[PDB]
RNA sequence: CCCCGAGAGGGGGUUUUUUUUUUUUUUUUU
């Protein structure tokens, strides 16, 4: 019942200054507009619950503009509600080969909050301005509204980067992300980052019969290092900011 | 701790340790600071007492007007044995009633006679104890008042017997104060006789002190 | 005590000026005085200035033992003893007067009771040894606004103060001097700021009790002259988290509830500017001490 | 002896000052002559209300001694017979100790004397003469006499001294020794060597004070 | 975190009341005729308050005398047996109590016509026999009643009330248990008006909830005024009829 | 202004306190 009354036909307002939309959401004026940006999501094949979304542009001053966009779950789950209560209780959603026990309802996690492509979605965006050596010059945090250009798969994203046939603005940004990913991963390891390993097997259930028959191994593509490096970068900047604001109760 | 005294560190804890009928001494007028003073020392059995009395008056009272004088008595704890402030106040009240029957207040209009009794050294050597100190207080105050030159109807003295204290005047004919804690039942007559004997002895020594000294 | 004589002419003039949207210092009714914060050489030394109003706060701490009731919490006290230095109107050591006890209680409910300071982080060894933080406010010069000035002085001091670092070997406390290792800052849960409103009745009492249209005047952060001619006081404490820490309208001129709410919202805009201001002056002070530390090591 | 002082910094007081020596900073205020309380009244002379506030904590018996010694200096300085049955409030707020207050009160006392004098000058109260106070100390091994010692020097001292002299004739003639507070182990030879060097640095201080007073007050007056 | 049902889903509280119900309110006038010019015995819940008004009369010291108005004094005696756990120390000189006394004076200085009683003194003695939340509001009602009994002129009633805020649920007239589990707001409303003589918030309250809490308190205080007025007219009729 | 007297005399106009359901691997996307 704590879910939006609209349901699956919920939609971000076309205009962020519309009288009706502002009347219902007075915080909408603080919402930035990044629907002009080229956002894409790199997640596993059968991923419907998308949390992150990336983009990259080259600023006229030679520096790069990197933006990590995270699902705006806070806008839907409010403290005190039973939805928030159950969310805190579960703590996290468990992942099995069989099923997938969600922390939040399907309508919220696999649709509304999910940064699906081709649709306007609310998001909490973190935008950096960094040089070619991946050094942060400045960082800004802002709640925004985006529209994902395409929801890539890890194998699909890697092929589009390598083929060299597609040189569209999106792919050019994806390669820029990977190039900056190498720089960030380099500096991090030099700083003393660990490189542990435990690539567990993936149960390839026979999609022609019923019972599982094949056991393979998941391979780490360069796109996995792309996403990992920018997720870490996002978490670090946020950690510094929230601790500066709340030095005594920072999660 | 206190901003007016030096009581030392707060984490400090006080040191706790493990396990004739009466002999009198009287002196008067040794305190130049006041109008009258007395030193009363008594030694008997397993308890000795050395207390000092000091009379300040008659001095000014800047409030309304009174045809007679106003007496105040305050007992102070000494160095050794301590007593409850309540208990010292109670004895003070009991002493005020006594000397309001003896002091010729009519001779001191709009004046104040403040009597201080310092329980300087009260040793308890037994290897409500305040009842045994009362007769010595009355003796000190009487000596101090007489030494001060304050008019008295008669030499007020007292005695103590089994927690019962009674002060006499007029050769023991009448009573100016009666005090009784603990004790036994129907022992009034015995106490009156024993205290009158102490009263008589104390009065003789007091007169002997006020004259010869 | 020693009184301040106010003529009928002065009473009528200042009140009539308010009726014409005029206050003597030239401020606005909703205008808070410019707050100047100066840090001394030592940590915990802060000087707050609002116009002519001058207050000085000093934060200090010493090793002490916690109460039996609270073995995990440290000790924290706030002193605000007045002196004739702020004016002969104040009696030396008068800590029971109406205005004194109020001010003392406002600060206490704003900082102590509110839990602005993390007293749990003042504990060294539970039920044995802890830090005892002391905030001493010195009222140098009075031109009104002593509550607001004190609350800023205490908070700026607590956020600027740093206690000596401590390593613990069981019950053996190794107190590192500032020469050995750097001192450690205090834990601040929130930053409470006080804003005081002064009320004036331009008419008579009858029109205040039974009058239809309300006409009572309210000004923010009154000076001494405005403070001596007011009919009611309101002190509201908030923080950047948009929450009311405490509100105290202890009697005085009866005031409309909606007007009191308006004051709380007006005060929130002020406490936001003040809080950010304090933080900036703390950063620059830190940058100044570090730049000198670099120029001292380079020359060394 | 590189002290620094300001005059007339407080608004709601007849006179005020802020004296600073090294790390010792004291602000003082003076109101008077004004109406005295009945218990303060002196039939023929001026009554002095002297208050000393510590840098940390509340006023204790320690500051009560600072008030008493400061009284011994200020009392003969003021022409008290000019103000019969009248009061003069003198308040000192020590802002910074400049010394280990748990061990010493030397620098705070000298700074209070100098500040109180300056505040009396600012307030325009009848003074019989001028005055200056300096703290002196004698070190352990070297046994040298250090005028205006630092906090670190005090820690390793054998004796601590407060010297306040009364000057007349343009700050050249020592009228009297208002206060000499010597504490610790010392001999007669050390005492007079202290008094000889102490008088020199005191005379230098008065000259500096006279400069400060004229620099601040002259712009207020007319030519 | 409270394990007790402060406000059940059934809309019921620990004592049985709903969110907008006052406690048992019983006033009493002229309780101590031989001890004061005016007197009132207040029972608001488990709260028990004796209020004595002595005056207007001659000041005991001519030093403390105003020739333009009467001197108003209030002394609150919170007895050591007011709570469940007996307090060892006295509260006579407690800074919390001095503020309460000061607060009450500042309230009635602008209500009691002190100007028509120059060169006199009005002494208000209060004894709190039992305490159970909202003691400040009960103190206000006790003084207002006692002052009226003394025939001392005032412009209007001053009714006191406390309102708690349990997360989002406002609770009118809080007891000790509720005050320990949430922030409360104490109001002092003048007559039937919207004007507050006393606004007291000592614990944290969101800025958005404060206006609504005030609205609840003012409405509740008006009911307290009606009960005070009702009981007063009743006593008036029983006396004027003889 | 008020009180007093056959004759413009006198008296007053007030001075620190209701806060505690404890357990075995890094990171990223799921
Ligand atoms: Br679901
Ligand atoms: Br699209
Ligand atoms: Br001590
Ligand atoms: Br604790
Ligand atoms: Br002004
Ligand atoms: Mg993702």
């Amino acid at each position: 019942e704590c879910l939006p009354a609209e349901g699956h036909d919920w939609k971000a307002p076309t205009k962020l200054d519309d009288p009706e939309a502002v009347s219902k959401d007075p915080l909408l004026t603080k919402r930035k507009d990044l629907r002009d940006k080229l956002i894409c999501s790199i997640d596993p094949p059968g991923c419907v619950d998308i949390n992150d979304a990336l983009h990259a542009k080259k600023l006229p001053n030679g520096n790069w503009e990197v933006g990590v966009h995270i699902a705006d779950v806070t806008h839907f789950v409010k403290p005190g509600t039973a939805l928030d209560a159950e969310g805190a209780a579960r703590g996290t959603s468990v992942y099995l080969v069989d099923k997938r026990i969600d922390m939040l309802p399907m309508l919220l996690g696999t649709d509304l909050c999910s940064l699906k492509p081709y649709v306007d979605r609310f998001a909490f965006s973190v935008i950096w301005e960094l040089d070619d050596s991946a050094n942060i010059v400045n960082v800004n945090f802002m709640k925004s509204v985006i529209r994902s250009r395409e929801a890539f798969s890890y194998e699909q994203a890697q092929l589009r980067i390598d083929d060299k046939t597609q040189n569209d603005e999106l792919t050019m940004g994806m390669r820029a992300l990977l190039k900056l990913s190498v720089k960030l991963k380099q500096k991090r390891l030099e700083a003393g980052a660990l490189n542990l390993a435990s690539p567990e097997v993936k149960v390839h259930m026979d999609s022609e019969t019923s019972d599982p028959n094949e056991v393979e191994i998941k391979k780490l593509l360069a796109t996995n290092s792309l996403v990992e490096e920018f997720m870490l970068l996002a978490n670090i900047s946020v950690a510094r900011k929230i601790y500066d604001a709340f030095p005594q109760t920072a999660m | 701790q206190d901003r007016r005294r030096l009581l030392g560190p707060a984490a400090a804890k006080p040191m706790a340790f493990s396990n004739s009928e009466q002999e009198l001494s009287l002196h008067t007028g040794f305190i130049e600071n006041c109008n009258g003073s007395a030193l009363v020392e008594a030694r008997s059995l397993g308890h000795q007492t050395s207390l000092i009395s000091a009379v300040y008056g008659p001095r000014s009272i800047r409030g309304s007007f009174t045809s007679q004088g106003t007496i105040s008595i305050q007992l102070k704890n000494g160095l050794l044995e301590k007593y409850n402030t309540n208990e010292l106040k109670e004895v003070s009240s009991f002493l005020m009633g006594i000397f309001n029957s003896v002091v010729n207040l009519s001779r001191y209009p709009k004046s104040g006679i403040d009597i201080f009794v310092y329980l300087t050294y009260d040793k308890d050597l037994t290897n409500s104890q305040i009842s045994s100190l009362i007769p010595h207080c009355i003796t000190s105050i009487t000596l101090a008042l007489a030494d001060a030159g304050i008019e008295l109807v008669d030499m007020a003295g007292a005695g103590e017997a089994n927690g019962t204290v009674v002060s006499f005047i007029k050769n023991g004919e009448e009573i100016v104060g009666f005090w009784k804690d603990d004790g036994d039942d129907e022992d009034l007559l015995e106490c009156l006789d024993r205290c009158k004997e102490q009263y008589n002895r104390y009065r003789d020594l007091m007169i002997s002190c006020l004259m010869n000294q | 005590a020693k009184d301040i004589e106010i003529s009928a002419s002065e009473s009528k003039f200042i009140l009539e000026a308010l009726r014409q949207n005029y206050r003597l210092d030239g401020r606005s009714f909703d205008q808070f005085r410019d707050v100047e914060i100066t840090f001394g050489k030592e940590f915990g030394d802060v000087s707050v200035k609002m116009g002519n109003t001058k207050v000085h706060c000093r934060i200090s701490c010493q090793i002490a033992q916690p109460y039996e009731d609270r073995p995990f919490e440290g000790l924290f006290v706030i002193s605000t003893e007045i002196s004739p230095m702020a004016g002969s109107q104040f009696e030396n050591g008068n800590i029971t007067g109406e205005d004194e006890v109020l001010c003392s209680r406002i600060i206490e409910k704003s900082v102590r009771r509110s839990g602005a300071l993390d007293v749990e982080g003042l504990c060294i060894v539970a039920g044995s040894k802890c830090w005892a933080v002391r905030a001493d406010v010195h009222f140098l010069d009075c031109d009104g606004g002593f509550i607001d000035a004190s609350c800023i002085a205490v908070m700026a001091g607590l956020m600027h103060f740093k206690k000596p670092d401590i390593t613990v070997h069981g019950e053996q406390i190794i107190v590192h001097p500032v020469n050995e290792r750097e001192p450690v800052p205090l834990g601040i849960l929130h930053i409470p700021i006080c804003v005081t409103f002064s009320f004036f009745n331009p008419q008579d009492t009858e029109e205040n009790i039974k009058g239809e249209t309300n006409s009572e005047i309210s000004i923010i952060d009154a000076t001494l002259k405005e403070e001596l001619l007011r009919d009611g006081v309101l002190t509201v404490t908030l923080n950047k988290n948009r929450e009311v820490v405490q509100v105290s309208k202890a009697g005085g001129l009866p005031m409309d509830a909606l007007t009191l709410m308006k004051c709380c919202h007006e005060a929130y805009s002020i406490i936001e500017k003040i809080t950010d201001q304090i933080l900036q002056l703390l950063k620059e002070d830190s940058e100044k001490r570090n730049k000198y530390a670099a120029m001292l090591t380079s020359e060394n | 002896m590189s002290v620094q002082a300001e005059i007339g910094i407080l608004d709601h007081v007849d006179g005020s000052s802020e004296f600073v020596s090294q790390d010792t900073k004291v602000i003082c205020s003076v109101t008077g002559p004004i109406e005295p309380k009945a218990r303060q009244e002196l039939p023929t002379q001026l009554a002095l209300e002297i208050i000393v506030r510590p840098a940390k904590g509340v006023a204790t018996t320690r500051e009560k001694v600072l008030e008493d010694k400061l009284r011994a200096v200020l009392t003969p300085l003021i022409t008290r017979h000019c103000y019969p049955r009248q009061l003069c409030q003198i308040t000192c707020q020590i802002l910074e100790s400049g010394e280990d207050e748990a061990e010493f009160s030397l620098r705070e006392l000298s700074c209070c004397i100098n500040a109180a004098f300056l505040a009396l000058v600012d307030a325009g109260i009848a003074l019989n003469s001028m005055c200056a106070s300096i703290p002196i100390a004698i070190i352990k091994d070297t046994s040298d006499i250090i005028v205006d010692p630092t906090a670190e020097q005090l820690k390793i001292s054998l004796s601590v001294h407060t010297l306040a002299l009364e000057f007349v004739n343009g700050g050249k003639v020592v009228k009297n020794v208002l206060l000499l507070d010597s504490n610790g182990d010392f001999n007669e030879d050390q005492l007079f060597s202290l008094l000889e060097l102490g008088e020199q640095k005191c005379q230098e201080l008065v000259t500096n004070i006279r400069r400060i007073i004229q620099d601040n007050i002259s712009p207020r007056l007319v030519v | 975190m409270s394990r007790l049902e402060i406000y059940s889903p059934e809309g019921l509280r620990l004592d049985g009341r709903r969110w907008n119900e006052l406690r048992r309110f019983e006033s009493s006038i002229n309780t101590h005729p031989h001890a004061a010019d005016g007197s009132s015995y207040m029972e608001q819940g488990n709260n028990k308050i004796i209020t004595l008004v002595k005056g207007p009369k001659e000041p005991r010291l001519k030093s403390q005398m105003d020739t333009s108005k009467a001197l108003l004094n209030v002394s609150v005696n919170i007895t050591k047996f007011s709570k469940f756990e007996r307090s060892k120390s006295s509260h006579k000189n407690e800074r919390r109590v001095l503020e309460i006394q000061t607060s009450l004076v500042r309230m009635f200085e602008k209500n009691v016509m002190l100007n028509i009683y120059p060169r006199t003194v009005i002494d208000i003695e209060i004894h709190v026999l039992e305490q159970d939340g909202g003691i400040m509001g009960s103190l206000i009602n006790g003084i207002t009643l006692a002052l009226i009994d003394a025939g001392i002129s005032m412009f209007d009633y001053i009714s006191g009330i406390s309102v708690g805020l349990y997360d989002t649920t406002p609770l009118l007239d809080t007891n000790s248990l509720e005050e320990n589990a949430m922030s409360t707001v104490t109001l002092g409303v003048v007559g039937k008006s919207e004007k507050l003589s006393l606004l007291l918030v000592e614990d944290k309250i969101p800025l958005d909830r404060l206006e609504n809490v005030l609205a609840i308190g003012i409405a509740g205080a008006h009911r307290v005024r009606d009960l005070m007025d009702e009981e007063l007219r009743k006593h008036a009729q029983k006396r004027v009829s003889n």
